[PDB]
RNA sequence: GUCCGGAUUGGAGUCUGCAACUCGACUCCAUGAAGUCGGAAUCGCUAGUAAUCGUGGAUCAGAAUGCCACGGUGAAUACGU
């Protein structure tokens, strides 16, 4: 059986390291992984972030600055958008937070490609 | 450039030269007023008879010493390179570096 | 950075043109093409007479050709024999009544044009460049030249990635447009590569203008 | 425009080439490659396989179209969008 | 006032209110007004219709409102029906006279589109 | 200037008042070099402005540009590290100038069909400390 | 949205060139989009400068809003690091 312990006060430990193949029962395979703190995206462009969240295209070339950073660039139709409720507006406070967190972590002069 | 390129060239001038004076005659007839349109309708079907290559509008001025189709000025017959190299080296008569 | 061809640059004020007729637009571009054409062909024909500079000059109708060489009896040949040949084929060329008149070069050693053509000269026969060069600043200078610098680049000793090899010795100031700077560029074709060769040769500043 | 003190303008080969059709009744359609010459009044009802550049498109002379020239009937780029 | 065609013309100097009118523009106004003697800075009130009366015919002889309207209409489908190049340029809506597609055609393709 | 505090050049007087005032102002007012049409309207505006305030029109431009020009404003300092603000005392030839420039662009906001009228009745509400010019002076003293 | 703006489009032309359909420049008549000073952000410039107004040249049969040059008018500001 793969290793479990228990989680203590605020996280769990790091029981699984290592990443291993399973055949499935009845068919394909999975895999266990080791579990992770951060997946920060800093090698991600940042367009690329707002093409991975799927709710966006809806609203792409709908911005009147065409350029638009849709924080609060007028124009911004995914602001609207969250405004009634068309989006969640969770999904967009990441997005932001994600974006300005690549900021911190760009500071690594090394290369992601 | 290439050698093509170059035979190109001199086959296009050794052919404009020979019928200049025909197209020069037959664009006169073609352009002339008072010219019967039937002697006019002649001489535009008779024009485009003569070797394309004749018109001297078809012609690139080359550098001649690489061939080289841009970059060319007239009053050396070379391109923007080998004039820099026949200036620096004192072979353009009178050519130095500019400044005022 | 890049620098200014040292020549090029000094032509106003100490190097006189190395072609010094006169004509207007209409029949410049081909004189331009004859004298390349003719200058090309003595050169292939006197890469032995050790010519430093081919100067042309055209009277109305004719072409005088002036060659600076080291080895004058050389080119010369016998009775003049050569020469007078050599003069029917610029007429050719030409297609112009021509004239060549020959002129000797008393310091080879004191000849950019010279000494960088000899050291290509021995890096094609294979000789190790560094004392081509050192041997070439020390004659210069032992010859009484106010300074000398000589540069060689390309694949040295048939390096596999090519490096830049200079010598300097006395005093080269390029940027004074007062110095008799003779500057001149050659190549060496070896089975590794094309080398490329730089000399400079100060030989004093000239007070009192061009004249 | 090419002008009017020069007329319209055709290249002789396709004058002869259209002039031995017509008088001699219906024809195969003409293959020619001269996209410049201009639609002329007795080419009418002719039908005219004009290149392209790639190939002889089939082009149905009608009198409207007298006054053009032939390679306003066939394109030379293919497009349907992206 | 009024005059030929539907559209009224507004009160200010002749040259300019005749204008107005689909088939005329400034050279063919002042020629208008100079076949009818009436001067340019005149206003279109203050101006008696027995001389609107003669505006009306002059402008009669030349081809405005409705009738160009529906002419140039004819004009461009003819163009489409030959299948010639501008006719296919015209009923795909872009550029007809060779101007640059690749960017800034934006006149006849509307507001950019995602 | 980092290295050298140059100082500042002359400006040549008004060939209609000999004022260098006058000159700075049409200097000031003065678009793509246009030094012709600057003068025309400015002394079209000054005439009338004689017009509305009687005699001493040159006097009257001293008093308007007076009744408007900044004593004291808010200027910006990083010494801290951070963004601050502080209320600083301004050299006369300095706030002639600020008030020229308030002056000027409040006339262009004014519209009203020519520029001539608008420079007039700026100057001429500013001559009795009005027409906004005033209230932009008063709300940077303010913003001490 | 004008006696602003000139895009676009119809009609009719001129010229160069064997040849202006794709794909030239220009003229005339007609047509008269967007545009009412431009978000975050960002660029140039310290004086005959910026800004603005034209003129010329190279290349070139033809084809400059580019480039390289020429003059006209001609400012504002600089406490300070
Ligand atoms: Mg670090
Ligand atoms: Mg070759
Ligand atoms: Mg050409
Ligand atoms: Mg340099
Ligand atoms: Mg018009
Ligand atoms: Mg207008
Ligand atoms: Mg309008
Ligand atoms: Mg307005
Ligand atoms: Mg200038
Ligand atoms: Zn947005």
């Amino acid at each position: 059986l793969t290793n479990d312990i228990s989680d203590n006060s605020g996280l769990g430990q790091h029981t699984t390291t290592a990443a291993r193949l399973y055949h499935f029962p009845h068919g394909g395979d999975v895999i266990d992984s080791p579990g992770v703190r951060e997946f920060g995206l800093w090698h991600l462009e940042p367009e690329q972030i707002t093409q991975g969240f799927v709710e966006f295209h809806d609203y792409l070339g709908l911005c009147k600055y065409r350029d638009c950073k849709h924080d609060t660039d007028p124009g911004c139709a995914i602001r609207e958008a969250v405004e009634e409720g068309k989006i969640a507006e969770t999904r967009f406070e990441n997005y932001h937070r994600i974006l300005e967190s690549m900021a911190q972590v760009k500071t690594r002069k090394n290369f992601s490609d | 450039a290439k050698q093509s390129m170059k035979a190109r060239e001199v086959k296009r001038v050794a052919l404009a030269d020979k019928y200049f004076a025909k197209r020069a005659e037959l664009k006169a007839i073609i352009s002339d007023v008072n010219a019967s349109d039937e002697d006019r309708w002649n001489a535009v079907l008779k024009l485009q008879t003569l070797p394309r290559d004749s018109s001297p509008s078809r012609q690139r001025n080359r550098c001649r010493q690489t061939g080289r189709p841009h970059g060319f000025l007239r009053k050396f017959g070379l391109s923007r390179i080998k004039v820099r190299e026949a200036a620096m080296r004192g072979e353009i008569p009178g050519l130095k570096k500019a400044s005022w | 950075g890049q620098k200014v061809h040292p020549n090029g640059i000094r032509l106003g004020i100490v190097k006189p043109w190395n072609s010094t007729w006169f004509a207007n637009t209409k029949e410049f571009a081909d004189n331009l093409d004859s004298d390349f054409k003719v200058r090309q062909y003595l050169t292939k024909e006197l890469a032995k007479a050790s010519v430093s500079r081919i100067v042309i000059e055209r009277p109305a109708k004719s072409i005088r050709v002036t060659i600076h060489t080291a080895r004058p009896g050389i080119v010369i040949g016998k009775k003049g024999e050569d020469v007078e040949k050599l003069r029917k084929v610029v007429a050719d060329i030409a297609g112009v009544p021509a004239q060549i008149n020959i002129a000797e070069v008393r310091k080879p050693e004191l000849d950019a044009k010279l000494v960088a053509d000899s050291i290509t000269s021995q890096l094609e026969r294979r000789v190790m460049f560094r004392r081509a060069m050192k041997r070439a600043v020390q004659n210069a200078m032992r010859l009484g030249a106010k300074g000398i610098k000589v540069e060689v680049s390309g694949r040295l000793g048939g390096a596999e990635i090519a490096r830049t090899e200079w010598y300097r010795e006395g005093r080269v100031p390029l940027h004074t447009l007062r110095a008799d700077i003779d500057y001149n560029t050659s190549e060496a074709h070896t089975t590794y590569g094309v080398i490329g060769v730089k000399v400079w040769i100060f030989k004093g500043e000239i007070l009192g203008g061009m004249a | 425009p090419r002008s009017l003190k020069k007329g319209p303008f055709i290249d002789l080969h396709l004058l002869k080439k259209v002039e031995k059709a017509v008088e001699s009744g219906d024809k195969k359609p003409l293959r020619t490659w001269s996209r410049r010459s201009t639609i002329f009044p007795n080419m009418i009802g002719l039908t005219i396989a004009v290149h392209n550049g790639r190939q002889h498109v089939p082009v149905f002379v009608t009198d409207e179209m007298v006054g053009h020239k032939l390679g306003e009937f066939a394109p030379t780029r293919t497009y349907r969008g992206h | 006032a009024r005059i030929a065609g539907i559209n009224i013309p507004d009160h200010k100097h002749a040259v300019i209110a005749l204008t107005s009118i689909y088939g005329v523009g400034k050279t063919r106004s002042k020629a208008i007004l100079a076949a009818a003697g009436i001067a340019e800075d005149v206003k279109i009130s203050e101006l008696s219709e027995g001389q609107i009366d003669t505006l009306r015919d002059e402008v009669a002889k030349f081809v405005v409102e409705g009738d160009l309207r529906r002419e140039i209409s004819m004009s461009i489908k003819r163009l489409m029906d030959l299948g010639c190049y501008r006719g296919l340029r015209h009923r795909r809506g872009l550029p007809v006279r060779g101007q640059r597609t690749k960017t800034n055609a934006r006149t006849r393709k509307g507001p950019r589109k995602p | 200037p980092r290295r050298r505090v140059i100082g500042q050049r002359k400006i040549l007087p008004d060939p209609k008042f000999g004022s260098e005032l006058l000159a700075k102002f049409v200097n000031i007012l003065m678009v793509d070099g246009k030094k012709s049409t600057a003068e025309s309207i400015v002394y079209s505006a000054l005439e009338t402005l004689a017009q509305r305030s009687g005699k001493s029109e040159l006097e009257a431009f001293e008093v308007a540009l007076e009744n408007v020009r900044p004593t004291v404003e808010v200027k910006s300092r990083r010494v801290g590290g951070s963004t601050y603000q502080v209320p600083v005392e301004v050299r006369p030839v300095r706030r002639n100038a600020l008030a020229m420039r308030w002056i000027v662009e409040a006339a262009r906001k004014r519209g009203d069909k020519s520029m001539a009228l608008r420079l007039a009745n700026e100057l001429s509400d500013a001559a009795e400390n009005k027409g906004t010019a005033v209230k932009k002076r008063e709300d940077v003293h303010r913003m001490a």
